[PDB]
Parts: structure tokens; C-alpha cells; sequence
């Protein structure tokens, strides 16, 4: 029931690039909500997969920022927050580079 | 070579230097804001000592020569060029000595037998009478006082820097007063910059030549990763498109141009010998081979070739035009001594932008000839490596009549062709530190402008002080201006890389109205002016982004390539063919064009594009992987005409025979609607009336005034024949909100295109899909936009005969030829051959599509969702036997559609004569139908592992149908959707029709999703009803006992003892509104309120029931009621602990504490919902889910993993 | 770096078979510490074994008491709080049987 950190980023970096081109976003004042979804909709939902993603490299156990942490008895939920603020700020990273690279992809 | 020491010092060392001229510079009196600004402060005359910020007197002629300079400039601009230079001056000296070039012989930066001393201090006066024979006695009498080691140190090196300025004038210049000002000092301590240049590189490392091309790249490395993404100013160019070629494409090039003619005139030249990447020219036809030997001259005298890179960098790719031309003069037969001055004076000519890759460039060719000739500076030896020069700063009329050249003066002479072609030229070079060597001349002005370089190379050195220093200035722009106007034998380089949106106002321009067929990038710029560079028979060969074979902004190019140029071989190379580059953003190709055409011409080509860089010098140097099987005119035959040499041959030949794709459906693109998350909506989202479905329940006419929402075929993911029928946007009154949406200004916004076709029955493909393509079946009442582009017929055989296609690997084989990328739009596809209509696909296509239908109408986000697939067997059965029933049902479908596909592809395969081996058939894996677990879980690769994942998502699917009906939105009395539009509308009058009358539909709905059953109308409790009311009280318990088995294999982890119905309960509490989040795609229709994270009261709510007075009976009903149970049973618990002792006692303290922490979160639950219950709030369906789950704070579960934004609490 | 939430429950049970007799615990009212410390001290330490535990049988990923969860950035932490309750909670149920057996271990 393996399934790595890196694997979660790549979809979730495919998610952004997709989601800056089906909504023509140009400059980083727009960008947030694309990077939110592509982070969310890359978490793994078993279990077993989600324990497997934490084991890796590219993500640690101590958060960043306590409001993207639920306070909540659901630890799943947790592990599951911690692997969302950990893609969100990876992608944030990459930004002006998929900006250049959607602006850049036209030529026309 | 350990370039590490060198790529890690020379981008410090870059800084180093910076600094130190800057800290220079504050005493000079020059400085500029913490943005950049200069200042100057006149200077203050203190007898004969000017005191700027303290420098003598005479020190201020050429420090305002230096106030000029910056003034014109910059600050930031200076630094870069001055620290680089001097950094280019020492690294020389650092160079010369290790090699001993220098006439005195000691090491002149460092010491052998001192790892921190520097020779030239023991040895005062052996270094003062070699370079300063008059000043002995003076610097002798200095280091005998012991003390001033830094002031003789300095003495000496300028002593040796003008000595260096007769045989390499582009680097050490003498009355160069201006330079030696930012010489800095410290060069003697413990911390002088030179110590890194010593400590920092190895001597190993000095040995070779091509470090001069790593110090090149590595200096300005830092630079570089600032000035990328942005558009790049004139002054950071060199910079942004700086690399360094590996040495074996180099030799490619150079001996398949350079070499390539000298063996045209005399063949049996041994030069092959050397050239291990010669080529050899594929058998031409003996008509081609006889038009080749009436075009090559009989004899070439080795000094008349001549060769230009107009980008040469480090001058890397010179130095093997150098060892080209060198084995040239000594097959021909020249003294050892004699070859240098033959070859820089007459062959080799070099340009750049680059001031600075200038004189690096010189300085390698220069010791390339030290290195065969001890004697080559001593003669006056003139490079053509100059750097291009602008002249917005030349006093015009002060150089013509100090020149004096027809001698008037013992303005006359403005009607004398000097004048007259001396103005000609400036103009041409206005911004040539921008347009670089793109500024044609033409080839008559070649004598006139050479004649008159001569002539004033002449009073250069015949002139007095006046002449002299007058045409010193004017030679930098006659030269590179005749350079220019020369037509050369062959052009080699490798040219700059920057897209147009790094390209600069005054660059864009002259690109358009220069490069029309090229303004694209700067790489295709270079390679069509190359041309107009070569003789009739001269060569053009560069290395270059691979894009120009294959795009489509480049056919108008490509096409006068093939027409009036001749391909002789290319190495197609791909990506990191570079080893000091990281990322995807660089795919390469190396080539050969002759500047003549011959249609019937062979080329060679080497599909290289596998492995890293050491891979393919392997596979080169081996002939490995050759296409010589295709001529120029072949690639003619292709649409587009893309360099395509890696195709087969009945491939190409299908081309000429059928018909195009395009010819025969019309490939229409989509609207733009100019905002995806205002007018677009999931078909779920919104109500059920105001979409243009059309239900199976709704009989009661369509209002088109009523209609808001429009189905629209937006892409989406892989699908080979009819689904992702999803997404509906907002066409109300034919559009009136998308067509007058506007920006602020006025502009229009959306573009409406092809709307005339909407609402029409067509076949519809994903423009943006990341691995192959496919169409979909694409019935009436259906709009689409650009991610969804879509082809219509007329003929309804036609547009299934291309459907049945255009799903087929067999286009995906002719979609790899035309275009290799992500983006399938309408431009590639329409060339697509097309062959007549045979009707046993257009029979295969329909079984083909109903079976896609079927998959995709299987699930509940399909408007043409039933009911599910559960329903369809015999309710007395096992349930777990009927799973059985289902996973047999669901791969015999598999094979029905592969089948289906197969004998398409082949059949298509027979009619356009293609070969089976290269076009693969479909797998298994390949089936685009949910009900295939090969294609549905491409993760998971195993077999017990892949059963278990299945049976999850089955046992999900029948959950969310049983909530479903709970919810009123489907029945098992009626068949298909049954309740979804605003505001809990009607469905009273359902209730009275008998429409649930089987499976009640709550009261309220609101499900409270608790993990006790409190109510009765509880989630848990009326899923237990399901399965007693349709697969019976006989098999409730078999039946109930297997959901438990199946939720507890993937979705969670077992529990001992944990029956099956608190198993049931367990999951949907936990588990179940995360499956349903990813369910909708994070747009839930059963909202999940929660009262915290305790789990003190959550509840599941249908979207569409929702109305004013919903929180309020969520409040009366349930918060309240349950309130005063969790009060009536926390006092009969504080009787419980008391009475126990033993382990009993502790057992039942813990369920006391477990209960009431869940009274005070419910109790701030409930103040919280006190207050948005007094509000009211009502919801419009039409905003959308993301907009609508944050008008409600926290009360709500996941609001910022749904609506992106943290909850607005109150 | 496997690790079972079994073998965990081991050590803590031998923990508090221990514990028990070297304080002559004898009535529940006074189990209680004996039973917290031996389930922290078989807690794992590193964050390759304590996710290893949570994959396992016997342990589930909601708590059952907010105030044994740190609320807390560090879901080191946090899985390593869900260890310790899930191991105290099966130890009780053992408690009666224990205190019998150590009772019932001297008979003298
Ligand atoms: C050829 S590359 C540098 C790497 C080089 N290939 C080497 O072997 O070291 C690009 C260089 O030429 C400059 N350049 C840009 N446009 C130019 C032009 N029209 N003519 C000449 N050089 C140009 C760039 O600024 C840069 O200095």
C-alpha cells in the first residue's frame, strides 16, 4: 500500500498547470485559488496511502501556519492538512515559472 | 578539470570583483542611489591636488573621461563590464604564467614555493628590468625600505598589462588611464581577491584552453537566474542567453561545414582522418552527384576560405574552426610557425554583443597560436574578434577633420565618397549592442568599407596625435560593418535562446520588419540570416532548439527551407543533450544547410535523442539510429511540412492518396467565455429546470425564457467514446451575459466563436489531453468552449465514420508526425487523411458508443443517471453473491468495446495501406470505461490489491444512492433524477403523489450523521432499512455483515468486535463526506454541518432543500431535543461511577468524559447557530457552491478545502 | 522500519505487569498511573516506526478525548498521543485480570 510524497506533488503540480490554463490566469494576484485546489484534490484518501505519503521525503510532521491545521479528533483529517500546506507551498515555489511557462506556451 | 572549484569561485568571484570596483569608485567621486543614479561633485583644485571625495592633478583628465563614460551607461552597467574585464586581464596573467608565456619568466600572481607569497616581490629587480629598465634604481630603492610591498606590486603588474597591449590590443590597453583607476588595492593581504583566483582554481585546472570557456559560462552564471522570466534589457542579453556547448557537437558542426568543402574539391583529402563526426553524403543520385561536381571550384587555396560565427561566446566554436583549418594548412603543407598568422588574419572572423565574450574569445584563439608559434606576438597580428559597438556618443565632426584624410588642414569634402559612405555605415549600428550581428550590409559596400578599414588602419600608425587617436575610435564600426558585408563559405554557432517575451521594445520590432518568418525566437532569427551570409555552395550549420522542425508558427519557414535550401545532415539530439542544465525547458538539434537548392538532395539523419549527453556522443561517434531514406522534397508531402525524417514510408505515401480529415468534418472551436468560475457550473450545482436537460420526469414544457444553464463539452480527462457530460455554463438569452461582458475599459472579454453551431449533434475531444487522443459522442442541446473543441457533419454516417477514427491508435500515429507536443487544435488535426467511407466502422462506432454511454449513464453525476447497477438482479440472491454477478457483468463489457476498438484500428489500418507493426493495438489497460479496473486504478498494479480497491468504490457508489434517496433525490418507485431545483420547491407535492412511497424520503432533510443512534430517522438506521426492503429480512444479516467486510478492506481499519452495523455507522461519519467531497469534486449537494471537532452534532442537508427557516428547524428539532438528552443521561452517568469499583468503575468514567465535552460544543454550536438561524440567510443555486458554502462562517465542515477561503466567523 | 501497534501493546502490557509489582498496586483506585507511564514509555521515538504503528491493527486515527491531544503544530505529537490512548484504553481492560494475577502470584 505504498505511494510517495514526489507522486503527490507531480499530480498535484499537473493539477496547476491545468488549472492555469482552463482559467487564463497572468499574474500571481490570481493564482491562489489553482494552487488550493490542485494541493486538495491530490491528497491520497485511504488510510494506508496517506500514512505511506507522511513516510516519505519533501514532507515533514510539524505544520507551518495553525489555521490550515483542524483543530479536530480526526487525525486523518490532520495528516491529511499536513499533506495539503506541504504541496501548496512547493507550488507557490514554481509560480512565476508556470506563469512564464502558460504566458510563454502561446506565442500568438 | 574540477570545474567545481571554477563554478563555484567564478559566480563569487563575478561578486568579488563588483565589489571591489564599487568601493573604488566611492573615492573616485562615482556612486549612484540605492536604485541607481549617478552623481559627480566637479573637484576640488587644492594647488595641484584634486581631493574628490585625494588623487594628484594630472589623474583628472582621465578621470573625466570616466564621468563621460558613466553618464552614457550606468552605474549597475560599468561595474559589470570593468570587474569582468580586469577578472579577464588577471585570469590571462593567471594563464600565462602557469604556462610560462611571459618573456621575464616569473610567476607573476603567486608563488611556487609560498602557497600565500607572490614571486615577483623576491625578485624586484628581475621584474623591473624587463618592463621598466628606467625606473630600477626608483623601485629598487623602494623595496629596500620594507614597507610598501602593496605599492611595487601594483608597479610591476601594470608594467606587464602595458607591455601586453601590442600583440593583444582588445584586452590590455595602454593609455587606458581610465582602467587602471579601479585596480584595486589590497592585492598583497591575506584577503586580496587574488588569493581566491589562486586558491580557488586549481592549477590542474589552468592546464587546457576551455577553462577560458568555463570561467566565461560560470562569471556571469549568477546573473543569469535574475533576467529570466522577464523581459531582458540590452544590457543583460549576454547573460540570459549564455551557455556552453559541449566540445563534440562543435566538431559536428565545424567538420560538417568547414571540413565539408575542402572534401568537395579535393576528395581523397586525408582531413577525413581527423574528423571522426564527418558525415558521410548519403549516395546521392548520379544527376545530383553530377550537379554537385559543376557548382564545386577545382581548387581552393587554403587562406582564401572564410569562415564567421556571429555568436561565438567563449569562442569555443572558433578554436575548432581553428583545429579544422590547422590540419587544412598542414595537409597542405605550411611551416608549423606560419599557420597561426594565416589563419587568425584570413580565415577565422568572429562576432558578439558581448564586449567581454570578445575578449575571452581573442585571448583563447591567441593562445591556441602561442601554443604552435612562440613567436606570434611579436607580429602585428590583427583578430577579426571584435565586439559590436553602438553610436549614440560619437562627435562626428570633431574625428572627420582630425582625421584629415584627404589633407585640408595643412567641412571640405562632404560630396567624397568617405563622407558619403562613412555616414552610411554609423547608421546601420544605432543599437547594435541590441541587434547584434542581424544588421545586414550588403556585399557591394565590401570593397568600398574594406578599402577605407585599410585606410585607416593606416593613419593609425602613420598619423600624429591628432590621426592617431581619431581612427582608433572610428575602426571598431568599419571592421564589424565589413565583416559583415563579406559573404563567407560557411557560418557556424550556436545563437542565443530568448522567446519574445523576454525580447525588448526596440528587438520586437526589428524583428517583425526584419524576420517576419522568424520573430519568434532569437535562435530562428540566426539561423535565416545566416544565409544571407554564405556564398552560392557555403554552409550553414548550428545547433538549435528543436521547435522550428515541428511547429507550426514556423511552416511559412520551413517551406523556404526546403524550396531554396538543401539539408545535407542534422543530429536531432532532444532534451538534456546539455550536462549543466536542469529542467524539461531545453529539447536541442544540431544541422547542416547549404545555400544552394537541390530538390532531389539526400540527407542524413541521427535520431539522438535518448540517454543523457554522454549517451549521445556515444551513439554519434557509432552511427547508431540513421534515417537516410527521406529527401527535402519528401517532407514537402506532409502538411505543415515538418522535418519528419524518423517516418516510415507507407506512412508518407498515405498523404498523397486520400482525402484530409478537415475536408469532411468541420473541427469547430469553442467559445471563450471570459470567466470559467463565474458562467460555468457541474450540471449539479444549479436547478434541475433551469438546465437544458432533458429529464425522463418532466413532461411539463421547457421555458426557453426559464432556461439559464446549457450543457457545454469542456474536455476533460481521457474518454474514447461519449462521456464527461458534466459541465453546464450560463447561455441565457442567447448569451446576453457572455456576449456583452466586457472589461472596465470597454474591450470585449469573451469571445463567442462558432455559435451558431451550438446546441447540435456532433463529436466533441479533449483540445488540452496530455497522452493520445480521442472523441465522444456528443448529442442535441449541448453548447461548448475552447478546452472542449468539437467537429460536426452533417452526415450522421460521416460523423460517425470520423468518430470510429479519430479514437483509433492510428491517429495518434499520424498526431505524433504533424506535431509532437500536448495542444491537439483544429490547424494539425484537419491534415489528418481521411479514407473513404467504409460502413462496417460506422456499425462498430455505435455499438462502440452505447457502451460508453452505458458506463458513463452508470454513475449518479450523469443527468442520465437510472438508478444503481445494484437494482438490476434478482433481490432474493446474496448481496455478496450479486457483487460476484457484477465484477463478471463488468469485464465481459471490457472485451465487448476492446473488440470493438481493435477491428477499428485494423480496419483502418488495411484502407490506409500502414503497417501493423508500427501502429500498436489497443490493450486492456486502454479501455476508457469506468467499470474496467486496469484503466480506473492505474496506481495500483498488483491483483488482490486491485479486487479490494474495486469493491470500495462499488460499495461507495451504492451508498451514495441510498443517501440519495433518503435525501428525495432519486426513487426506487420512480426511475431516474427526481428531485434538484432551488429552495426545497415541490417536493411536498411529490409526497402526495406517492412518490417515495417505497423507501421514505426524510422529513426535513436534515440526516443527522452521528456516530449513536439518537434519532430514528438516522442515516445508519435507514440504510439497515434499505437492505431489509429490498434484498430481505431472510438476508439482512449475511447482507449487512459483507458492507462491513467491504468498507474495512481500503476506505478504513478494523476494529475487534466491532459489529457490522457500528461498522456501517463508523464510515459514514468518518469517511463518507470526504468520499462525497471527492465525489462532486469538492461541490457537495449534502452539505455536512458540524458542530466541532468532537463531533457533538453533524448532520447531512440537500443542497436544493434549502431555504429561509432550514436552520431553524435544525435548531428545534435536533440541537434542542438533543440538549436535553445528553443532560438527562450525564446525570443517570454520575450515579454509574460512584457505584463502581474495581476495573468497572474506571470503564464507565471514560464514557462520561467522552459525552461531555460533546455538551459544550454543542452548546457553542448552538449559540453559533442561534445567530445565523435569526438571519435567514437564503441561498440562489445559480451562484454556485464555492460562493455559497462561505455565507455561513463555520457552521459548515471543510468551508476553505471547498471554498478556498478560511470561514468568515461572527 | 517496520513496527506493529501489537508489538507496542506488548512492551506496555509487560510495562504494567511490572509496574503492578513493584508498587503493590492491589485495587483499581490505584491502577491508574501504573498504566499511563507503561503505555508513553512504549510510544515509539522515531517517525519512521510511530507511522509504521499507526498502519497497523488495534489503532484507529480519531481519538476518543480531546484533552489527551495536544493541540499542537507537531503531529509527531499528535500520532504519538493516538498511540498512548489507544494503548491505556486496552490495558484497563485488562486491569481486573492483572490485579487478580498479581494477587493471585504469591499465595503466601
Ligand atoms: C552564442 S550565445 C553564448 C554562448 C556561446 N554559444 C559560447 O559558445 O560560448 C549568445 C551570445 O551572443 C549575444 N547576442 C545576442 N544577440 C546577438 C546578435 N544579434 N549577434 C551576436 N551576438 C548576440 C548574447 O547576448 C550572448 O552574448
Amino acid at each position: 500500500s505504498n505511494m510517495t510524497y514526489n507522486n503527490v506533488f507531480d499530480h498535484a503540480y499537473e493539477m496547476l498547470k491545468e488549472n492555469i490554463r482552463y482559467d487564463d490566469i497572468r499574474d500571481t494576484d490570481d493564482l491562489h485559488d489553482a494552487i488550493h485546489m490542485a494541493a486538495d484534490n491530490a491528497v491520497p484518501h485511504y488510510y494506508a496511502d496517506i500514512f505511506s505519503v507522511m513516510a516519505s521525503e519533501g514532507i515533514d510532521l510539524e505544520f507551518e501556519d495553525s489555521g490550515l491545521m483542524p483543530d479536530t479528533k480526526d487525525v486523518i483529517r490532520i495528516l491529511q492538512a499536513r499533506i495539503y500546506e506541504q504541496l501548496t507551498i512547493d507550488l507557490w515555489e514554481d509560480a512565476e515559472d508556470l506563469l512564464n511557462e502558460y504566458l510563454e506556451e502561446v506565442e500568438e | 578539470m574540477n570545474t567545481n572549484n571554477i563554478k563555484k569561485y567564478a559566480p563569487q568571484a563575478r561578486n568579488q570583483f563588483r565589489d571591489a570596483v564599487i568601493q573604488k569608485l566611492t573615492t573616485l567621486g562615482i556612486s549612484a542611489d540605492k536604485k541607481g543614479n549617478l552623481q559627480i561633485a566637479d573637484a576640488e583644485l587644492v594647488g595641484e591636488t584634486m581631493r574628490y571625495g585625494d588623487y594628484p592633478k594630472s589623474t583628472l583628465t582621465r578621470r573625466d573621461r570616466l564621468v563621460k563614460r558613466a553618464r552614457e551607461q550606468g552605474f549597475d552597467v560599468l561595474v559589470e563590464h570593468c570587474a569582468y574585464t580586469w577578472f579577464n586581464r588577471l585570469c590571462a596573467i593567471r594563464y600565462m604564467e602557469i604556462h610560462g608565456y611571459l618573456d621575464h619568466g616569473f610567476h607573476m600572481l603567486s608563488h611556487p614555493d609560498n602557497p600565500t607569497g607572490f614571486e615577483v616581490l623576491d625578485h624586484v629587480p628581475e621584474v623591473a628590468e624587463a618592463l621598466l629598465p628606467e625606473k630600477k634604481a626608483q623601485l629598487v630603492e623602494m623595496k629596500l625600505s620594507g614597507n610598501q610591498d602593496e605599492a611595487i606590486y601594483r608597479e610591476l603588474l601594470l608594467a606587464q598589462c602595458h607591455a601586453l597591449h601590442r600583440a593583444m590590443p582588445f584586452l590590455f590597453e595602454a593609455v587606458d588611464d581610465e582602467a587602471e583607476l579601479l585596480l584595486p588595492d589590497n592585492l598583497t593581504r591575506t584577503d586580496s581577491i587574488l588569493r581566491g583566483l589562486v586558491d580557488g582554481i586549481p592549477e590542474e585546472d589552468w592546464q587546457e584552453v576551455e577553462v577560458i570557456g568555463w570561467l566565461y559560462q560560470f562569471y556571469i552564471s549568477e546573473k543569469k537566474d535574475a533576467v529570466i522570466g522577464k523581459v531582458v534589457k540590452s544590457e543583460d542579453i549576454p547573460a540570459a542567453t549564455q551557455l556552453f556547448t559541449p566540445n563534440w557537437i562543435v566538431q559536428y558542426l565545424v567538420q560538417n561545414s568547414v571540413g565539408r568543402q575542402w572534401l568537395q574539391t579535393y576528395p581523397d583529402s586525408p582531413l577525413k582522418g581527423k574528423m571522426d563526426y564527418y558525415i558521410e553524403p548519403a549516395e546521392q543520385t548520379p544527376e545530383v552527384q553530377a550537379q554537385l561536381a559543376a557548382i564545386t571550384p577545382a581548387s581552393i587555396e587554403p587562406e582564401s576560405i572564410k569562415v564567421l560565427d556571429p555568436a561565438c561566446g567563449s569562442g569555443h566554436i572558433l578554436i575548432e574552426v581553428y583545429n579544422v583549418l590547422k590540419n587544412i594548412y598542414e595537409e597542405r603543407g605550411y611551416r608549423a610557425r606560419d599557420i597561426p598568422q594565416l589563419i587568425l588574419e584570413n580565415n577565422i572572423f568572429g562576432l558578439d554583443i558581448d564586449d567581454r565574450a570578445a575578449q575571452l574569445s581573442g585571448f583563447a584563439l591567441l593562445m591556441m597560436a602561442r601554443q604552435d608559434d612562440r613567436r606570434i606576438f611579436t607580429r602585428d597580428v590583427r583578430l577579426n574578434i571584435v565586439s559590436l559597438q553602438e553610436s549614440l556618443h560619437l562627435d562626428i565632426a570633431k574625428l572627420w577633420q582630425q582625421l584629415n584624410f584627404h589633407q585640408q588642414n595643412q567641412l571640405a569634402h562632404t560630396d567624397s565618397a568617405e563622407y558619403q559612405l562613412l555616414m552610411r555605415t554609423l547608421k546601420r549600428f544605432v543599437n547594435a549592442k541590441t541587434l547584434g550581428s542581424l544588421i545586414q550590409v550588403p556585399q557591394e559596400e565590401e570593397a568600398e568599407l574594406k578599402a577605407f578599414l585599410e585606410a585607416l588602419y593606416r593613419m593609425e600608425q602613420e598619423g600624429d596625435f591628432q590621426q592617431k587617436a581619431a581612427a582608433k575610435a572610428f575602426i571598431p564600426y568599419i571592421q564589424q560593418a565589413w565583416i559583415l558585408a563579406q559573404r563567407y563559405d560557411a557560418v557556424v554557432a550556436n545563437p542565443p535562446y530568448m522567446g519574445g517575451k523576454g525580447m525588448n521594445s526596440e528587438l520586437k520590432e526589428f524583428a517583425k520588419n526584419n524576420f517576419p518568418d522568424s520573430k519568434a525566437d532569437l535562435f530562428a532569427m540566426f539561423m535565416q540570416n545566416a544565409f544571407s551570409l554564405l556564398k552560392e555552395n557555403g554552409f550553414n550549420a548550428q545547433v538549435n532548439m528543436q521547435s522550428w522542425m515541428f511547429l507550426s508558427s514556423y511552416e511559412a519557414l520551413r517551406n523556404w527551407l526546403l524550396d531554396n535550401k538543401t539539408f545535407i545532415t542534422m543530429a536531432h539530439l532532444g532534451a538534456r543533450a546539455f550536462g549543466q542544465i536542469s529542467g524539461e525547458v531545453v529539447q536541442t538539434t544540431a544541422w547542416v544547410i547549404k545555400n544552394q537548392h537541390s530538390e532531389r538532395y539526400q540527407p542524413v539523419f541521427f535520431r539522438l535523442i535518448d540517454g543523457r549527453e554522454e549517451v549521445k556522443k556515444s551513439d554519434l561517434l557509432l552511427r547508431k539510429n540513421i534515417f537516410d531514406k527521406f529527401t527535402q522534397h519528401d517532407f514537402k508531402n506532409i502538411p505543415g511540412m515538418p522535418i519528419a525524417y524518423w517516418i516510415d514510408l507507407p506512412s508518407l505515401l498515405s498523404f498523397r492518396h486520400h482525402k484530409k480529415l478537415g475536408e469532411k468534418i468541420a473541427l469547430k472551436a469553442g467559445m471563450s467565455t471570459g470567466d470559467n468560475i463565474k458562467f460555468q457550473r457541474y450540471w449539479y450545482e444549479v436547478s434541475i429546470k433551469k438546465t437544458l436537460i432533458t429529464n425522463k420526469e418532466s413532461n411539463t414544457k421547457i421555458d426557453i425564457h426559464n432556461i439559464k444553464w446549457f450543457p457545454c463539452s469542456s474536455g476533460g480527462e481521457y474518454r474514447k467514446w461519449y462521456g464527461n457530460n458534466e459541465i453546464v455554463v450560463n447561455w441565457e438569452n442567447n448569451g446576453y451575459e457572455i456576449r456583452n461582458f466586457k472589461f472596465e475599459n470597454g474591450k470585449t472579454r469573451s469571445a463567442v466563436r462558432n455559435d451558431e453551431y451550438y446546441f447540435r449533434e456532433g463529436i466533441t475531444w479533449s483540445k488540452i489531453s496530455q497522452g493520445n487522443f480521442c472523441v465522444r459522442y456528443r448529442p442535441k442541446g449541448f453548447v461548448f468552449d475552447d478546452t472542449g473543441r468539437c467537429g460536426f457533419s452533417n452526415n450522421k454516417n460521416e460523423l460517425l465514420y470520423a468518430a470510429g477514427l479519430m479514437c483509433t491508435p492510428v491517429v495518434n500515429h499520424y498526431l505524433s508526425i504533424l506535431a509532437p507536443t500536448l495542444s491537439f487544435t483544429s490547424g494539425e488535426l484537419a491534415s489528418v487523411p481521411y479514407p473513404e467511407i467504409e460502413d462496417e466502422i460506422i456499425e462498430l462506432v455505435t455499438n462502440a458508443i452505447e457502451i460508453a454511454k452505458n458506463d458513463w449513464d452508470s454513475q449518479e453525476q450523469s443527468w442520465d443517471y437510472v438508478c444503481s447497477p445494484l437494482l438490476e438482479h434478482n433481490s432474493t440472491q446474496l448481496l455478496r453473491n450479486i457483487y460476484k454477478q457484477k465484477i463478471n457483468t463488468n469485464i465481459k463489457l471490457v472485451e465487448t468495446l476492446l473488440l470493438i476498438e481493435n477491428t477499428i484500428n485494423n480496419i483502418f489500418i488495411d484502407k490506409l495501406q500502414l503497417d501493423k507493426t508500427i501502429i500498436k493495438a489497443v490493450l486492456q489497460s486502454e479501455i476508457t470505461l469506468l467499470c474496467n479496473p486496469n484503466y480506473r486504478y492505474k496506481n495500483i498494479q498488483d491483483h488482490t490489491d486491485l479486487t479490494n480497491k474495486y469493491y470500495t468504490d462499488i460499495t461507495i457508489d451504492i451508498l451514495s444512492y441510498i443517501i440519495g434517496c433518503m435525501m428525495g433525490r432519486y426513487s426506487l418507485d420512480r426511475e431516474g433524477l427526481v428531485y434538484a431545483h432551488e429552495g426545497n420547491k415541490g417536493f411536498a407535492e411529490l409526497v402526495a403523489e406517492d412518490a417515495y412511497k417505497t423507501f421514505p424520503a426524510d422529513n426535513d432533510g436534515i440526516l443527522p450523521l452521528m456516530d449513536d443512534e439518537w434519532f430514528d430517522d438516522d442515516v445508519t438506521s435507514r440504510v439497515k432499512e434499505f437492505v431489509r426492503t429490498v434484498w430481505g429480512e431472510e438476508h439482512l444479516q449475511e447482507n449487512l455483515e459483507f458492507i462491513a467486510e467491504s468498507l474495512c478492506l481500503y476506505a478504513i481499519k478494523p476494529k475487534k468486535g466491532e459489529s457490522a452495523l457500528d461498522t456501517i455507522r463508523r464510515y459514514l461519519s468518518t469517511q463518507f463526506w470526504k468520499d462525497h467531497m471527492k465525489m462532486y469534486k469538492k461541490r457537495p449537494i449534502y452539505w455536512l454541518f458540524s458542530s466541532g471537532k468532537e463531533k457533538a452534532f453533524e448532520c447531512l442537508v440537500y443542497l436544493h432543500r434549502y431555504n429561509d427557516a432550514t436552520l431553524a428547524r435544525m435548531r428545534t428539532e435536533y440541537v434542542v431535543p438533543l440538549l436535553a438528552r445528553y443532560q438527562a443521561n450525564i446525570d443517570r452517568l454520575n450515579e454509574q461511577v460512584d457505584g463502581a469499583s474495581g476495573g468497572e468503575a474506571t470503564r464507565l468514567k471514560r464514557e462520561r468524559d467522552s459525552l461531555s465535552k460533546k455538551f459544550n460544543e454543542l452548546r457553542s454550536f448552538d449559540d453559533r447557530l442561534r445567530h445565523y438561524a435569526d438571519m435567514r440567510i437564503s441561498i440562489d443555486l445559480d451562484d454556485g457552491v464555492k460562493v455559497n458554502y462561505g455565507k455561513f462562517g463555520d457552521l459548515l465542515a471543510d468551508v476553505k478545502a471547498i471554498t478556498g477561503n478560511a470561514p468568515e466567523i461572527i
